[PDB]
């Protein structure tokens, strides 16, 4: 099972 | 239809939105994107097949 994580924008 | 009858990176959670939260899992039968933590999975608990609502209800 493909994972992701994010929090913020790339900057 | 929007299938195409093919398999993409496709975020549909039971929430019926494509929005990305904190954490996202893929289904392992039609490649579906969902919120882990409204399926019942976190980032400790991801399977090496875990089927999606959409396969599995
Ligand atoms: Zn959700
Ligand atoms: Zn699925």
């Amino acid at each position: 099972a493909r994972t992701k994580q994010t929090a913020r924008k790339s900057t | 239809g929007h299938m195409d009858r093919y398999d993409f990176e496709v975020v549909r959670c039971i929430c019926e939105v494509q929005e990305e939260n904190d954490f996202m899992i893929q289904c392992e039968e039609c490649q579906c994107w969902q919120h882990g933590v409204c399926m019942g999975l976190l980032e400790e608990n991801v399977p090496e097949k875990y089927t999606c609502y959409v396969c599995q209800d």
